[PDB]
């Protein structure tokens, strides 16, 4: 992995190292270069993954995480530009250096093979990550956002590594390809209930699991636009690809463990996706809609099924390029109006035509209109949940109706209707804000002309 | 060899460079009291080094290269719109006279920093001693708030403390009725519409508070206006003093060394000029510090550090 | 005082040091703490102000003691083996008031009550030597007689320092408090593991000492001493408030810095011996300590507080201050990580 | 007042000095420059040859491979009388039960 | 919008002898600026 | 281990429990401090000359000469605190965490 570790670290040089006005550019250029390299990660094989080397390797899960990674620093840099020109020069590119950094870690994370350096790296991410929602976002809340998005995660981060380290000691090794031989089943015991509870907490709190998602409207609204497309796009598939990996360990106590929270996101399905009928912010209504599509990874992980894997690797990655366009949508209208209430700016088709079939096609997506690859992963999940247990159809029906609800309720209220006739600075929309939803919904649709590589190891 | 520890511990002692004549003279007095001619004369016919009355760019003069710098860079506090509009609700009158007390805080360590490293005396205008005058004639006057003057005697207490009194005091005495003559005189537009009831707190506080606190450890000598003219009259009372009170006979290498080793650390002597006490008329915000900050560094001179600005004509920074 | 007097006066607060190093003897150790806490008292009262004479009075009385204490336990340990060696004590009394002895020394809780307030009332300068330099010697005496130290007294200790610490350090905003605490319950973590692993007492120690000597160094730089006038130096050095949040996410164990190598090797040692309650109690209450690390990073580096229109003159000069080996003390203090395994070499 | 604070500065419209800006800097030789890297490198480069590079894979995970040998094991199994498919996945000759 | 920073009221909550205000904490003053407390 | 011991060694639990419970004055409590180096004292010379160790005779009056040193530095801080407060009690010194 280290094609694409030393090419990101030089990403820092070249901004550092450049002419003032040329970051972005010499930043955005060489980012979607390395973005082109990644796809190299595609030779993998249907009975063995990539394994580079004694620290690094990539399979069929790692990989399409490790592209979408890298494609969105470009999109993450796109979107920077406008908020941030009345900014000095060294914190301009002090605020890309964080964003190199977090790419950085995060090629890291999704390719180690050792469990304790996957834990590290993972938790490496929250620095970066804490020190650009608390310094470049804008509203009072930032602060209390930050502490919250990091207290959450290092309350059940610090218990895993106790329980990783505990493994080591008993099976004598962490690295991935040694556990899928030397895996034991782990007896039913008191002992072991707290073990599974260790190994799994860390990465519930990062999906986020209902019940333990208060950080995620905090954080992933106060953020920069940059920092809300990482957090929702790449930073809550950390929870998930963990699961997946540590779950490995955990049978077969998995099956009676998984109750309550089997329960807490189905349910917890239904509540969030009905908050954002009758959420006032844009940029919160968007924040809780990524606590509803994380719901059914979590389902979908517990329940250890080839189906649900399927579903869960679709899922997470057109939820990637979702979330992270709405955002940027959002981030449009706030760029003019300088607000973040829904209800402000109206009928603002009538004054950006092409903006609102961006609203549309993100919006089509967020509903999982098929054939996109939203619909793919979630109707692979709703198979394998139907054959747990018949019942759930109920619940996956049930929010599949209120998802299309505040999918359009947002593109209504928003969009469609009479103008504010006070608002009068709405200015055409730019080419960096086109091309920059353009690079978000063409990945997401091309993809479904070839969806297997999105399916994951189960594939 | 920069001055520390190791220079004292080599030779470099106080005691071995200051001699009778290694005395730190203030020439006090009120508005157009004829200070500013009396200490240029008193400089000249002792040997001693003359300090202008530190103003609103003294700071300036000291560093980089000497020239003023845009007022934007000194806070926007002006002694003309103090005159024009003392009331002024932006807080220009305290903001100016914090200003004040800060250059002559710099200007008095520069001075015994002259004295103690070689030897020579020194004569200044006025110094942080008397410069509470014009604080409570603001006071007095409802220009400053009350607030102002506690926020003044939090950073006089703690700045004040840490240095030694003058060994001379000159005052120029002249009454009110003259003053204001001697202002119209020179006829400055702004300076003209001084009141009379201003300048009289000036000499109350003059009076009151200065003269009798600073005659219990200074050489006190009060001028009038007829007498201030003879400058030989002035050298021949200073080189006939005795000097017997005050804290400068307490002094010895041990202690003068580290009254030297705070008066070189500029930034050590103004430590507690910027204490943070949200006082509206000193606080500025952070984007406004903060756009400012950046146009300072900006200027010639200012990016780096005094002999690192290629800009300016600095060679060898590679081997510096 | 003099400069030469200076040099003295530390030379004998360092030599005292190496004498309960070195010492073979328990007689040597009593020896060199006696000189140690005498040439501590002069540079904790350089200022001659009420409040260096409160803490240099509160130091003495509290070390005197401890001193005294650890005397009984030298001849307590005489009467029941008849030599002096520094090793395991005979005695199950000797041993308890030699750890109480040293407990009062480190400052550790339920006897820490004189830390906070001894260090807030002395110098920036004197206050690094007492949290660094003076645990020293308390740590290599426990080194050496760990056999035989009560396994439920010594971690008793260690709790109480991490929870007292943690949560004594909340309630603060002078900076001399604030590293008092942070200095509490950083020794319970030494003493925790001490059973088990006494190297990892030696990370624990030396990675400790990095970090707080670069945290005062920074303080010293600025001569900041409350919150409010370390919020001031993103306005005067912006170099210094990055630096300085560097320093304080890597005091609070955050990866990828230095300062989670010893909160990771402490928690691999104590469950290799089937610790782990303990360990797992620890880690969670340390982000009592990483919650008011992170408010000074908000009031210095991740926002910008009010200033004062005074501190534009302070742009004009440049720091003066010696700041001697700041450059190597942050990169190490932050930059370690991936090369953990060198602490093979305490071994 | 409460202190010395700089007015909130109003917002620039990037359209009133280069009508024909395209979002990206003030500067239009910048502006233009910035464009034109992300239009190439974004949709020239990424999109078109990524989507070609992914459409003519080798194969990706062995599927065209697996239906290819499955028609030869349904040929031969067939072609013999064989079971098309096998109920146990391991002979049973060298697996030895419990009791 | 511009982005917020600190304002003095929110800076004043870092500036008494303790972060929590109790009843047996509201008598106490933070310490003098230079250490000295004056003669007496 | 003889009844001699029973009664130097309450009297090093006599001069501690002294110590740690102040009363008003610190001259008192430097007195309780220096009443635990005799108990020391007496109790170390006893086993040392009752054991017939004889290079050990020398370690009494090494405790003597650094506990004196140690006590010289004691009165020097209640000097200070006295000139200070005009008198030695122990209350006037609370201005750290008041
Ligand atoms: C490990 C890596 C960590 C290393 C930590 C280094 C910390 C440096 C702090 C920055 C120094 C500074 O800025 O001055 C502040 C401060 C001075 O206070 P000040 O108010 O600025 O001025 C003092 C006078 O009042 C001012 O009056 P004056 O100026 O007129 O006269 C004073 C004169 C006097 O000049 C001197 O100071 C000379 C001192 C020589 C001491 C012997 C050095 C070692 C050689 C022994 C042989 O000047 C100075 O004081 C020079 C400043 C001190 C510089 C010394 C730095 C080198 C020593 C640090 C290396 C570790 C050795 C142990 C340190 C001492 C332990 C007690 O420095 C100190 O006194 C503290 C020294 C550091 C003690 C803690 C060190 C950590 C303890 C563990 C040791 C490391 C090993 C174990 C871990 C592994
Ligand atoms: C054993 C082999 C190690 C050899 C180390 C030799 C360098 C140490 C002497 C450097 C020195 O003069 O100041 C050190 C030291 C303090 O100097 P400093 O402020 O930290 O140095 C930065 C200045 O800008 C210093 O800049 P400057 O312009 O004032 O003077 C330039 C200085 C050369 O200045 C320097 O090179 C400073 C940087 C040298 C490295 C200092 C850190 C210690 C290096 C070992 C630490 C390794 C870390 C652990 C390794 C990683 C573990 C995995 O030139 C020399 O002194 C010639 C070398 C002495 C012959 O001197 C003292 O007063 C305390 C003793
Ligand atoms: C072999 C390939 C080589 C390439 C490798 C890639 C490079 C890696 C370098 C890593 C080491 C960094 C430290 C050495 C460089 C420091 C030199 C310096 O201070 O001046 C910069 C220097 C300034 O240039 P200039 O033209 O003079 O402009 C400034 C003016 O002179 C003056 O104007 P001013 O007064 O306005 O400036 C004030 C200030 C701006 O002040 C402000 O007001 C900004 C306040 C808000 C900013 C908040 C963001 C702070 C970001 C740092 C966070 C620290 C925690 C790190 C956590 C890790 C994840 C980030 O600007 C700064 O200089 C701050 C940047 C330097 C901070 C030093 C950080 C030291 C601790 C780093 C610990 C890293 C641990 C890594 C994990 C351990 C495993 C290895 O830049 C250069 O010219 C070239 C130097 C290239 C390095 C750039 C510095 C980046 C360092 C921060 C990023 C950390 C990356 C960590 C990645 C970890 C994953 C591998
Ligand atoms: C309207 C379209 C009408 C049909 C057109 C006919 C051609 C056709 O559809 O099939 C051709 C092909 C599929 O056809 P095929 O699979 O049936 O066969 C192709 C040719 N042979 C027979 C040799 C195999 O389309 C694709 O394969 C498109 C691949 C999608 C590429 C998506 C990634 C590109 C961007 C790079 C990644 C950056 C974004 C990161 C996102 C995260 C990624 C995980
Ligand atoms: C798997 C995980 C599942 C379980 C996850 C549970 C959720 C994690 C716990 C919540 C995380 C904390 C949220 C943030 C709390 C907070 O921000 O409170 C702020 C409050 C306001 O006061 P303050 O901010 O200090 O004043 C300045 C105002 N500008 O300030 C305060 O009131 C002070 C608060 C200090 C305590 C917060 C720091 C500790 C957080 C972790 C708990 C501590 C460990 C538990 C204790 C160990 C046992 C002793
Ligand atoms: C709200 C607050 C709720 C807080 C709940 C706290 C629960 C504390 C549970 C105590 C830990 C249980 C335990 O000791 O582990 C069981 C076992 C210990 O005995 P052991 O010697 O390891 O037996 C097998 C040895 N071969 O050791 C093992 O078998 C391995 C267990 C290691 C698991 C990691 C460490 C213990 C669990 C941490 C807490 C789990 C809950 C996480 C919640 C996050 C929030
Ligand atoms: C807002 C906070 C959100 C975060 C919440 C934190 C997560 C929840 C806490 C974890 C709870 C885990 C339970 C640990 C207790 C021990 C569980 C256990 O041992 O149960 C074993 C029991 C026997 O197995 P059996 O079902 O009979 O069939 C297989 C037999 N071999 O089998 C069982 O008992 C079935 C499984 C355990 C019982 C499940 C009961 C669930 C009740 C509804 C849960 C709803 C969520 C509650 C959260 C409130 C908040
Ligand atoms: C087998 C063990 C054998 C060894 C036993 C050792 C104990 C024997 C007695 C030793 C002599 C007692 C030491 C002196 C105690 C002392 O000085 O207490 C003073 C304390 C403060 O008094 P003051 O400041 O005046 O305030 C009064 C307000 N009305 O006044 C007080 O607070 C209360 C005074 C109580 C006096 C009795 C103290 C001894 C009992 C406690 C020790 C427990 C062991
Ligand atoms: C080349 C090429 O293929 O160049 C074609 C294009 C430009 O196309 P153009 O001719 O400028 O028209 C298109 C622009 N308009 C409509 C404004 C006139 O390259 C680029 O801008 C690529 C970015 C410049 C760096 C390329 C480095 C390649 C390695
Ligand atoms: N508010 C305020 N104004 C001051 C202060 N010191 C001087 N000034 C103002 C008052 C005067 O109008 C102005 C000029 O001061 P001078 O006394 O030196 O004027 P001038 O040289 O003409 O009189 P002189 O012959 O030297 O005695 O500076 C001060 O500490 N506070
Ligand atoms: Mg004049
Ligand atoms: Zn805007």
């Amino acid at each position: 992995m280290l094609k694409y570790i030393i090419p990101t670290i030089m990403l820092m040089p070249l901004t550092w190292l450049s002419k003032n006005n040329m970051i972005w550019v010499n930043s955005t250029a060489h980012s979607l270069l390395i973005s082109f390299t990644s796809l190299l990660l595609m030779n993998q094989f249907g009975d063995n993954s990539l394994n580079f080397s004694l620290l690094f390797f990539s399979d069929s899960l790692s990989t399409p995480l490790l592209i979408l990674t890298m494609w969105l620093l470009p999109l993450m840099l796109m979107a920077s530009q406008h908020h941030l020109s009345k900014e000095n020069l060294t914190r301009k590119k002090l605020f890309i250096t964080m964003l190199i950094s977090l790419q950085l870690f995060l090629i890291m994370t999704f390719t180690a093979m050792e469990l304790i350096l996957f834990y590290i790296l993972f938790e490496a991410t929250l620095v970066p990550t804490l020190i650009i929602i608390t310094r470049w976002g804008n509203q009072t809340e930032r602060l209390n956002a930050g502490l919250y998005f990091l207290f959450y995660t290092l309350a059940g981060s610090l218990p895993l590594l106790v329980a990783l380290i505990y493994i080591q000691n008993t099976v004598g090794s962490l690295n991935f390809l040694m556990l899928q031989y030397w895996v034991q089943p782990v007896h039913n015991s008191w002992s072991n209930v707290f073990m599974w509870l260790a190994c799994m907490m860390a990465f519930m709190v990062k999906m986020p699991l209902y019940g333990l998602h208060l950080w995620l409207p905090k954080a992933h609204v106060e953020a920069p636009i940059a920092g809300s497309m990482v957090l929702a796009a790449v930073l809550l598939k950390l929870g998930g690809y963990g699961m997946l990996r540590i779950t490995l360990i955990l049978n077969p106590m998995t099956d009676f463990m998984a109750y309550p929270f089997i329960m807490l996101s189905l349910w917890g399905m239904i509540m969030t996706s009905s908050i954002c009928l009758r959420q006032t912010d844009l940029k919160s209504l968007i924040a809780y809609s990524s606590v509803s599509h994380m719901a059914l990874v979590i389902v979908a992980i517990l329940i250890q099924t080839p189906w649900s894997y399927m579903g869960a690797t679709a899922l997470m990655i057109a939820h990637g390029l979702t979330s992270s366009m709405l955002f940027c949508l959002a981030n449009s209208n706030y760029e003019r109006i300088h607000s973040r209430t829904m209800i402000l700016a109206r009928g603002l088709q009538t004054l950006l035509p092409l903006m609102a079939t961006w609203w549309l096609l993100a919006s089509l997506t967020n509903l999982a209109l098929p054939p996109t690859i939203n619909l793919i992963g979630e109707l692979f999940v709703v198979m394998s949940t139907f054959s747990w247990s018949n019942i759930t159809i109920i619940l996956m029906g049930v929010n599949m109706v209120i998802t299309a609800l505040y999918s359009l309720y947002m593109l209504i209220m928003t969009q469609r209707g009479k103008y504010t006739y006070h608002i009068n600075n709405i200015s055409p929309s730019f080419t960096r804000e086109n091309a920059l939803m353009s690079l978000h919904i063409l990945p997401l649709l091309l993809l479904t002309l070839n969806p297997k590589i999105i399916l994951g190891p189960l594939y | 060899l920069q001055y520390g520890p190791l220079a004292y511990i080599l030779g470099e002692k106080a005691t071995k460079k200051m001699t009778e004549k290694s005395k730190l003279i203030t020439v006090d007095g009120n508005i157009c009291s004829g200070k500013s001619k009396l200490a240029k004369e008193i400089a000249e016919k002792l040997g001693l080094k003359h300090f202008p009355e530190a103003g609103i760019h003294y700071v300036d003069s000291t560093t980089g290269d000497g020239k003023p710098l845009p007022v934007q860079f000194s806070g926007n506090c002006s002694l003309e719109k103090f005159y024009d509009d003392p009331k002024s609700n932006d807080g220009n009158s305290y903001r100016l006279q914090a200003w004040l007390y800060a250059s002559r805080l710099l200007q008095y360590a520069d001075a015994l920093e002259h004295l103690l490293s070689t030897g020579q005396g020194v004569v200044l205008e006025r110094s942080i001693y008397s410069d509470f005058v014009f604080l409570e004639a603001m006071y007095r006057q409802g220009f400053i708030r009350k607030q102002c003057v506690d926020h003044y005697n939090q950073v006089k207490k703690v700045t004040i403390c840490e240095y030694l009194p003058p060994h001379v005091v000159v005052y120029v005495d002249v009454p009110v009725p003259e003053v204001q003559s001697r202002i119209q005189k020179k006829g400055n537009p702004h300076e003209m519409k001084i009141t009379s009831a201003y300048l009289q707190d000036i000499e109350n506080a003059y009076k009151g508070t200065f003269l009798p606190e600073m005659s219990e450890k200074c050489e006190v000598l009060q001028y009038s206006a007829w007498e201030a003219q003879d400058a030989e009259k002035v050298v021949e009372d200073i080189e006939y003093l005795k000097y017997d009170k005050g804290p400068w006979l307490d002094q010895n290498d041990r202690k003068l060394h580290k009254l030297r080793m705070l008066v070189q650390d500029k930034l050590e002597v103004l430590n507690y000029t910027s204490i943070p006490v949200f006082l509206p008329e000193v606080t500025v915000g952070a984007h406004q510090s903060d756009q400012v900050f950046q146009e300072f560094t900006e200027l010639p001179g200012r990016k780096y550090r005094a002999g690192y600005n290629e800009d300016v004509g600095d060679k060898w920074i590679w081997l510096k | 005082m003099n400069p030469i007097i200076f040099i003295i006066i530390l030379l004998t607060i360092m030599l005292g040091t190496i004498i309960v190093m070195i010492s073979s003897h328990w007689l040597l150790v009593w020896i060199g703490f006696e000189m140690n806490m005498l040439a501590i008292i002069p540079i904790m009262m350089k200022n001659h102000n009420p409040r260096a004479t409160e803490a240099s009075t509160k130091y003495f009385l509290t070390q005197s003691t401890a001193s005294m204490l650890l005397m009984m336990a030298v001849i307590i340990n005489l009467m029941f083996s008849g030599q002096w060696t520094v090793m395991k004590l005979f005695n199950p009394m000797a041993s308890m008031l030699m750890t109480m002895a040293l407990a009062m020394k480190l400052g550790m809780a339920p006897f820490h009550f004189w830390v906070p307030e001894v260090t807030q009332g002395i110098p920036l300068s004197s206050g690094l030597i007492l949290l660094t330099w003076q645990k020293l010697a308390p740590m290599s005496v426990l080194y050496q007689i760990f056999p035989s130290i009560n396994l439920n007294l010594i971690l008793t200790l260690s709790v109480l320092s991490i929870l007292i610490g943690g949560w004594g350090g909340l309630n603060q905003t002078q900076l001399r408090k604030i590293m008092a605490y942070s200095s509490i319950a950083h020794m319970g973590w030494m003493t925790a593991v001490l059973p088990y692993n006494p190297t990892m007492t030696l990370l624990n120690l030396i990675i400790y000492i990095i970090m707080t000597s670069t945290m005062f160094t920074m303080f010293m730089a600025n001569s900041t001493t409350t919150t409010l006038s370390l919020s001031h130096t993103w306005n005067k050095t912006p170099i210094m408030t990055v630096l300085i949040l560097a320093t304080l996410l890597s005091m609070g164990g955050l990866p990828p810095l230095s300062g989670f190598m010893p909160k990771w090797m402490i928690i691999q040692e104590m469950t290799k011996n089937n610790s782990i309650i303990l360990p797992t109690f620890m880690a969670i209450t340390a982000l009592l300590n990483l919650y008011f690390y992170m408010r000074l990073t908000y009031s210095t580096t991740l926002t910008m507080f009010p200033s004062t229109n005074n501190m534009k003159m302070k742009w004009q000069f440049p720091l003066m201050k010696k700041m001697t080996f700041l450059p190597t003390m942050v990169v190490l203090s932050t930059m370690m990580l991936p090369l953990t395994p060198m602490l093979s070499v305490l071994e | 007042l409460r202190w010395q604070e700089d007015p909130e500065p109003e917002d620039e419209n990037l359209y009133e000095k280069n009508p024909d800006s395209h979002g990206y800097d003030k500067d239009p030789a910048v502006d233009i420059w910035n464009m034109r890297v992300v239009f190439f490198f974004g949709f020239s480069i990424v999109l078109v040859l990524g989507s070609t590079f992914v459409a003519y894979l080798p194969d990706y995970r062995m599927q065209e491979w697996a239906r290819r040998e499955a028609e030869r094991l349904v040929k031969y199994r067939e072609a013999h009388g064989l079971p098309i498919m096998e109920s146990n996945c391991f002979d049973p000759s060298k697996i030895q039960l419990p009791e | 919008a511009r982005q917020w920073q600190p304002d003095v009221e929110w800076a004043e909550q870092y500036g008494g002898a303790v972060m929590y205000p109790t009843k047996e904490t509201a008598h106490w003053k933070p310490p003098p600026w230079n250490d000295v407390d004056p003669p007496k | 281990m003889s009844m001699v011991y029973m009664n130097i060694m309450m009297a090093f639990t006599v001069s501690l429990v002294g110590l740690l419970m102040y009363r008003s004055h610190l001259m008192s409590s430097l007195l309780c401090l220096e009443g635990m180096m005799l108990s020391l004292f007496v109790m170390a010379a006893l086993t040392i000359l009752n054991s017939h160790f004889t290079l050990a005779s020398m370690m009494p009056i090494i405790l003597l000469v650094f506990a004196a040193c140690e006590a010289a530095l004691g009165l020097s801080l209640l000097v200070m605190v006295s000139n200070t407060y005009g008198t030695d009690y122990v209350q006037n010194l609370n201005l750290l965490q008041c």
